RNA sequence: AGGCUGAUAACCUA
RNA sequence: UUGACGGAAGGGCACCACCAGGAGUGGAGCCUGCGGCUUAAUUUGACCAACACGGGGAAACUUACCAGGUCCAGACAUAGUAGACUGAGAGCUCUUUCUAUGGGUGGUGGUGCAUGGCCGUUCUUAGUUGGUAUUUGUCUGGUUAAUUCCGUUAACGAACGAGACCUCAGCCUGCUAACUAGCUAUGCGGAGGUUCCCUUCGCGGCCAGCUUCUUAGAGGGACUACGGCCUUUUAGGCCGCGGAAGUUUGAGGCAAUAACAGGUCUGUGAUGCCCUUAGAUGUUCUGGGCCGCACGCGCGCUACACUGAUGUAUUCAACGAGCUUAUAGCCUUGGCCGACAGGCCCGGGUAAUCUUUGAAAUUUCAUCGUGAUGGGGAUAGAUCAUUGCAAUUGUUGGUCUUCAACGAGGAAUUCCUAGUAAGCGCGAGUCAUCAGCUCGCGUUGACUACGUCCCUGCCCUUUGUACACACC
């Protein structure tokens, strides 16, 4: 038995470490996040990935390996933890998925200008209020510089950034050094709460149209 | 790395019995938490498998994560001399 | 200082444009009207809009204002000139 | 080999994320160095309010 | 026959914690059980203050990190089986439910 | 020797 | 043409500017960081925006440095065939029962002027940008903390920053409701005073009641609303009632464009190239060093006393933190032993439950009496205990003794506008032991101003320019 303070910290450290382990094991499977749903008699781990068919493996072989190694590593009782793969509903509104998408294009050899506009164009087609892609490093010359690709709406300051901005940072290990990818997607107000935050922007005021009855 | 033949079997037995293994990057640790073999001998032996593609390696937060591959299962069966119908726990 | 920004001034004029009949010269009644006829995210923003609109209602009483288009008031002026 | 006692002091403790021995945060049992904690703070559940 | 059962709820999310507390009190008022609570313990504010810079150069700026823990205590006067029925409902994520027989 | 100056000269102090 | 600059002009602005002041710092002793010197080594980064900074309070470890001894923790692939010494029997013999080649791996090795990320800074100011050489938009004027607004108008309509926003604090005798928070009443009991009665204290009641005090959810509350006056019909400003609150109520968090060869390769299983890789720059072990002392500098601590020191009596916080239970590893009550330091025993607490019944300055009475004095407590001797595997180059904590400079600090210079400055202590980080540091917390509680552009800078406009590496 440990105190509440340490138990909550220990739960946060488990989530942070699990995400890192999956971020590297499932790097090339579109890994976009994880949700840890601890319940009586069972803790459920839901893995979000754009390409779920590669996370499950042939006849679920890989998802069973991940479950087994996770249970042993984190001192779980056998058959008391489950891993479930899941697909990202709107791949173009997830910055972590777009940052990894841009990463593999650059590794493959696609030009930076062309690759960054492909992501920028795809995100705006998916129904985003705006987007911004930044690539930094040794692009062609020995000296480093930054290229910024921006489109649409964006905010930087205040509380709304936490709810409306979806940002990710990734490193690309190229032959001449490391490029830095930053994808920053501004979401749109979704009252249903699925595509974006349900709470509106603080400065957005809406006047109801009067009725003639 | 001169692993005793008795310790070598335990690693292969455990690795074949369960298609995954893990270790903390701590060479001083006396015993592996899942095998009597010393922690270092587990890390070095599965480094040999990694170079022969018998396992797939992941590292994060000071821990190794190894996963058996199809070739690794083929090799371990001959080494352990077990019936061809037996498979690791992850394949069932 | 206490200068109202475009958010407060713009919203206040729109409210008075299409709810001039409902609005009154009382701040406390006007801020209950804004809850009914508008979606203002924060209470502090709602108070500033209600206070400035109440200021604009007093302006309209004495005469015409620049950025507010009151159709019924406009029709009265047209009849006067014609 | 590794005979020297390692029951207390900086040499006994290391960062759980990176393994570095410096600037370890031991409060609440975090056992992370100050640089790794700032990177992982949001995921752990810590937040900046003021 | 009737015993004072103590239910303790902990969470970082206030809205989820308050939602589960209402679901339990309202779920027990349907069975006409006597309910004491929810009692809100003082909020625990874990605090880590750390240097922003990964090196020691520049103005010494600090980040104050806070992790708030909210705790609720509900006492239900009923049998363990009935309480097990009320608490068995699905609980919101991040809310930790803990049922114990009050030592009185 | 200190101070003044980003620094030197000049200047000021001991 | 755009910028930058000007000992050019105009407008505006900032306690990292000044003014009016407060506390000081600079002088003394000491603590700690930097340079220099010394050294086997005294590892190293950094020079407004380095110098109690690298969370860098190093006994070992840390550790990068120095003197030495080990170990392989050299995957994979190819081809070949009891003694002597010693710091220590560590290794090497005795006794008992791998070698090339490529290719890797490790490295607190080098390059932050090859990089990612993060952070600092320009820059706390209000600034920046599309669509339809460069410019207009983005403005003469008024106004604002604000490129904030009102208006002007060859622009119109938008995007960022600002504001909004989020957190904490301030009001609620209203809502929700509490045996881990209390109050009031009542019952019983103790003590005092006059059997009732009165004062006071203790205990009890999940069927005394209740939520003022405490806790924390949901809401409410301020909008400059109202009055007077001043401003252009404006935007707005000054004063005032009421009000918990009338500076965007207070304080923070977040925070644009474009930049810097700013810092970090010594946070990282971030990383290119280079170096090294078994007489190793890998790793570990022993010992020393990082602290070494003619000297210069920076952040500080303690002081020079009577508005005090000492000895009594007395008395009021807030933020927070806490264990593997092994005899017991964390915070520790109570009892006993001891002058102290500390020790033994029974326990509580994984915590609004136990530590926590929880400070100091101050208040109060006495002593001291202007004397470097009972101010000051450096330096030093003797001795005791605690942490640790280990205390010497004193880890720290006690006891007696020793009793230095310092009598308010030159040129110069920092911070600060209200629960603030200053004083006063407390928790947390580091942590086996060690706080003169840092990050927070409360307690006591002011002087002065409500301005200005004189100094140091900043923003906008006009203007000059032979500057653009941009007046260094
Ligand atoms: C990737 O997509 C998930 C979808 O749930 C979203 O939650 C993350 O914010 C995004 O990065
Ligand atoms: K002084
Ligand atoms: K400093
Ligand atoms: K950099
Ligand atoms: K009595
Ligand atoms: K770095
Ligand atoms: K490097
Ligand atoms: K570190
Ligand atoms: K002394
Ligand atoms: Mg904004
Ligand atoms: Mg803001
Ligand atoms: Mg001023
Ligand atoms: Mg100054
Ligand atoms: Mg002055
Ligand atoms: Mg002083
Ligand atoms: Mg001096
Ligand atoms: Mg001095
Ligand atoms: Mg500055
Ligand atoms: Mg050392
Ligand atoms: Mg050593
Ligand atoms: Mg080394
Ligand atoms: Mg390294
Ligand atoms: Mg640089
Ligand atoms: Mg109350
Ligand atoms: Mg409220
Ligand atoms: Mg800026
Ligand atoms: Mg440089
Ligand atoms: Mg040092
Ligand atoms: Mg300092
Ligand atoms: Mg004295
Ligand atoms: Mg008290
Ligand atoms: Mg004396
Ligand atoms: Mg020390
Ligand atoms: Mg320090
Ligand atoms: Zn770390």
């Amino acid at each position: 038995q440990m105190s509440k303070k340490r138990k909550f910290v220990a739960d946060g450290v488990f989530f942070a470490e699990l995400n890192e382990v999956l971020t590297r094991e499932l790097a090339e499977d579109g890994y976009s996040g994880v949700e840890v749903r601890v319940t009586p008699m069972r803790t459920e781990i839901i893995i979000r990935a754009t390409r779920t068919q590669n996370v499950l493996g042939d006849k679920g072989r890989r998802i069973r390996e991940l479950t087994s190694v996770v249970q042993k590593r984190f001192n779980f009782d056998e058959n008391t933890v489950e891993l479930y793969a899941e697909k990202v509903n709107n791949r173009g509104l997830c910055a972590i998925a777009q940052a990894e998408s841009l990463r593999y294009k650059l590794l493959g050899g696609l030009a930076v200008r062309r690759a960054c506009y492909g992501v920028l164009r795809f995100i705006m087609e998916s129904g985003a209020k705006g987007c911004e892609v930044i690539v930094s490093g040794k692009l062609r010359a020995q000296r480093a510089k930054s290229m910024k690709f921006k489109d649409g709406y964006m905010i930087s300051s205040g509380q709304p950034v936490k709810e409306y901005i979806d940002s990710a940072v990734r490193h690309v290990l190229l032959r001449q050094g490391v490029l830095g990818i930053k994808v920053k997607i501004m979401l749109d107000w979704d009252p249903k709460g699925k595509q974006g935050p349900t709470t509106p922007l603080p400065d957005l005021v809406t006047i109801h149209p009067p009725k003639e009855e | 790395m001169i692993i005793p033949e008795k310790n070598r079997r335990e690693i292969s037995k455990y690795l074949f019995q369960e298609g995954v293994c893990f270790a903390k990057k701590d060479y001083n640790l006396a015993k592996h938490p899942n095998i009597d073999v010393p922690n270092l001998q587990v890390i070095k032996l599965m480094q040999s498998f990694k170079s022969k593609e018998y396992v797939r390696e992941t590292f994060a937060w000071m821990h190794y994560y190894w996963y058996l591959t199809n070739d690794g299962i083929e090799f371990l069966r001959t080494y352990l001399n077990l019936p061809s119908e037996i498979v690791p726990a992850t394949l069932k | 200082g206490r200068v109202r920004t475009k958010t407060v001034k713009k919203s206040s004029r729109q409210v008075i444009e299409r709810y001039y009949s409902k609005m009154t010269l009382d701040f406390h009644t006007n801020k209950k009207i804004l809850e009914e006829v508008a979606i203002i995210p924060s209470k502090r923003l709602r108070n500033k809009i209600a206070g400035f609109s109440t200021h604009l209602m007093k302006r309209i009483q004495k005469g015409p204002v620049r950025g507010i288009s009151l159709k019924l008031q406009e029709e009265e002026r047209e009849r006067r000139m014609d | 080999w590794n005979a020297h006692p390692k029951n207390y002091g900086p040499g006994s403790r290391t960062c759980r994320v990176c393994g570095n021995p410096h600037a370890i945060i031991r409060k609440y049992g975090l056992m992370c160095c100050r640089q790794c904690f700032r990177s992982n703070a949001k995921e752990i559940g810590f937040i900046k309010y003021r | 026959m009737i015993h004072k059962i103590r239910i303790t709820l902990s969470s970082k999310n206030v809205k989820n914690l308050e939602k589960v507390c209402a679901d339990l009190v309202r779920g027990a008022k349907d069975k006409r059980l006597r309910v004491k609570g929810p009692v809100r313990m003082p909020t625990k504010v874990l605090n880590i203050t750390t240097r922003k810079s990964p090196c020691g150069e520049g103005t010494n700026t600090w980040d104050r990190f806070e992790l708030r823990v909210h705790k609720r205590v509900i006492d239900l006067f009923s049998s363990p089986d009935v309480v097990k029925q009320i608490t068995s409902i699905t609980i919101e994520p991040g809310v930790e439910v803990e049922v114990t027989i009050a030592e009185s």
